[PDB]
């Protein structure tokens, strides 16, 4: 019943 | 046919004859698609990544910078770097790098560290010691206290 989108993606933090 | 619906805010909602696809495209530019198998793809428009979900559990992003990640049910994670080294996260606390060269870097929760050169040889370090095997069967240990060791094949 709710088509509100999602919040913004952010890639694993990573060491290398 | 199907059906198209479209809110005040702008959102439109695309939906197969059978209801088993859908298709949502939201105000901010960002596009739901749910598929008949069951997988939920969407796509982040100021992101510009791509998430798909899948009904075992398994998720898979996709960054603009062509890094991609894999999120197993198991705990396990999978990260492909733009340069194609990937990088494995395990659930005991274990990492494992693969380089393009095939050189392997097992990174330990011990604090260890084991690395696989593509020339088959093997390098161990711990807090003991850096240890050295090479495919002829010698074997060279340079311990902690400086002194170093080597073993000659038979």
């Amino acid at each position: 019943e709710d088509l509100s989108p999602r919040p913004s993606p952010n890639p694993h933090p990573v060491s290398q | 046919g199907g059906r198209l619906v479209v809110f005040p805010n702008g959102t439109r909602k695309e939906l197969s004859a059978d209801g088993q696809t859908v298709k949502v495209m939201f105000f901010n530019g960002d596009v739901k698609h749910t598929m008949p198998d069951q997988r939920v793809i969407y796509y982040y428009a100021e992101a510009q990544t791509t998430h798909i979900t899948y009904p075992d559990g398994m998720e898979v992003l996709q960054f603009p910078n062509n890094q991609t990640e894999k999120h197993f049910p198991d705990g396990r994670k999978e990260i492909t770097f733009p340069d194609q080294t990937v990088k494995t996260l395990h659930p005991d606390g274990r990492e494992e790098s693969v380089l393009t060269d095939g050189t392997i870097i097992q990174l330990n929760p011990d604090g260890s560290k084991v690395i696989q050169f593509n020339t088959g040889q093997r390098e161990i370090h711990t807090a003991d010691f850096k240890r050295r095997e090479y495919p002829d069967g010698t074997v060279k240990t340079v311990y902690s206290d400086g002194r170093q060791e080597t073993q000659y094949p038979t």
